[PDB]
């Protein structure tokens, strides 16, 4: 069968050169969270802000079916933790990277489990 | 101040009792803009103030609660609002939002649509409405009370908000209605509350606390409207959003507050008391079932 990627397309475009999405919607939050990657409730740490997660899920704000036979989006309804040097692109992060089924924390920003 | 660090400014109860007649609304800082903190949208810091607002009145918060959310969605798709309701309100809490214009949520569930379509088989423990038409603010037209969407909300309080339950309606110089000014009067409290970041706007939310089902006070909403303007026209509020930067007392605390289901004969004196105080909701507490009418028409 023939599926769009759309992962495909948005990596691609932002090496290209393109702006990332935005209007991602950055909560108010203390910033003493866990800074585990998708919470219930804003979770930010000193180093990360908190979005709400349906406007960074690629599949929801570009109206496609969600990369599940279920259909069930991981983000909507929760809160995702972006490092702040990747907040510009919230979208971006959440595509490339990866939570560790263990510790909840984004590899590569948190989890430490391989320490 | 003192004000300035509020979240922002309740309408003074002496203002409430005054009978004004309706003029134009001048503000002071008119053209002033907040400094909101880097990357928080108006929408999200507008929202937080009012949820830091209420959580200092007597909400009722029972376990399964079951909040709707009107006007939902934004120009850009999303629902900035849904996501500080979601924030604010305890985990679990059942949230439906709405808009006419298609969005995407963090809600339990969203129907897109005019919110005159709505219907739901339950009960709600609170409403919020950021609905909103922009060609209301005509500066060139008399400023009478507005139908449309405030039609559908009067009744679908007076149908579908528990006992007890509050509302924050979003309300304008020129977007606003009577009768939903005189049905503050059937809650046990009520204001209209202005944000410390959006002061420069004749926007406030008209909160009606704990419904009682019929009226403690018969109020004109017509001179109360009149009332709200006198008292923006004469009080300038200083911008501000000190408030947002201080989130630790933010969540609505889960009170578990008791839900019975009772019938119209029982509402006695002691149960008004109850409902009154944010002790007691009164629904059934069967499932949450919503739809949205949808007109069928051909083109062929
Ligand atoms: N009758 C309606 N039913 C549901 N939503 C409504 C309306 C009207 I009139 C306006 N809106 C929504 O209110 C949001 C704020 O302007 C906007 O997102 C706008 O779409
Ligand atoms: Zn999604
Ligand atoms: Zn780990």
């Amino acid at each position: 069968a023939f599926a769009v990627d759309a992962a495909k397309a948005y990596k691609d475009y932002l090496a290209s050169g393109g702006q990332p999405i935005t209007n991602c919607v950055k909560m108010l939050c203390t910033h003493t969270g866990t800074g585990q990657a998708i919470t219930v409730t804003p979770e930010a740490n000193m180093d990360q802000e908190s979005f709400g997660g349906a406007s960074c899920c690629l599949y929801c704000r570009c109206h496609i079916d969600h990369p599940n036979p279920k259909g069930f989006c991981d983000l909507k309804g929760k809160y995702v933790q972006i490092p702040t040097t990747c907040a510009n692109d919230p979208v971006g992060f959440t595509l490339k990277n990866t939570v560790c089924t263990v510790c909840g924390m984004w590899k590569g920003y948190g989890c430490s489990c391989d320490q | 101040s003192s004000q300035a660090w509020q979240p922002g400014v309740a309408m003074p109860n002496l203002y409430k009792m005054q009978r004004m007649l309706l003029e134009k609304c001048d503000l002071q800082n008119y053209g002033d803009s907040a400094t909101l903190p880097k990357g928080i949208m108006m929408n999200v810091a507008k929202y937080t103030q009012l949820c830091q607002y209420l959580n200092t009145l007597t909400l009722a918060v029972p376990y399964n609660m079951r909040v709707i959310h009107f006007g939902a969605g934004s120009d850009k798709g999303v629902a900035p609002g849904t996501a500080v309701l979601r924030q604010w309100l305890p985990t679990g809490t059942l949230l439906v939002d709405s808009d006419l214009n298609d969005f995407v949520s963090d809600a339990d569930s969203t129907l897109i649509g005019d919110c005159a379509t709505v219907h739901t088989a339950n009960k709600w423990d609170l409403i919020i409405s950021d609905m909103y038409d922009p060609k209301t603010k005509n500066v060139t037209k008399e400023n009478d009370s507005k139908e449309g969407f405030f039609t559908y909300i009067c009744g679908f309080i007076q149908q579908k908000l528990a006992l007890g339950g509050s509302v924050a309606i979003k309300i304008t110089e020129h977007s606003w209605n009577a009768d939903l000014y005189k049905l503050m009067g059937h809650f046990a409290w009520w204001t209209a509350f202005v944000t410390n970041v959006n002061a420069s706007s004749s926007e406030a939310f008209l909160i009606g606390c704990n419904y009682l089902g019929k009226p403690r006070e018969q109020i004109d909403g017509y001179v109360m409207h009149a009332n709200y303007i006198f008292w923006r026209n004469t009080n300038p509020i200083q911008l501000s959003s000190y408030s947002l930067f201080d989130m630790s007392k933010f969540p609505l605390k889960l009170r578990g507050t008791a839900v019975m289901s009772l019938k119209e004969g029982q509402i006695n004196d002691m149960i008004l008391s109850l409902l009154s105080k944010g002790r007691l909701i009164i629904r059934e507490n069967n499932r949450v079932v919503i739809s949205s009418d949808v007109l069928v028409n051909n083109e062929n």
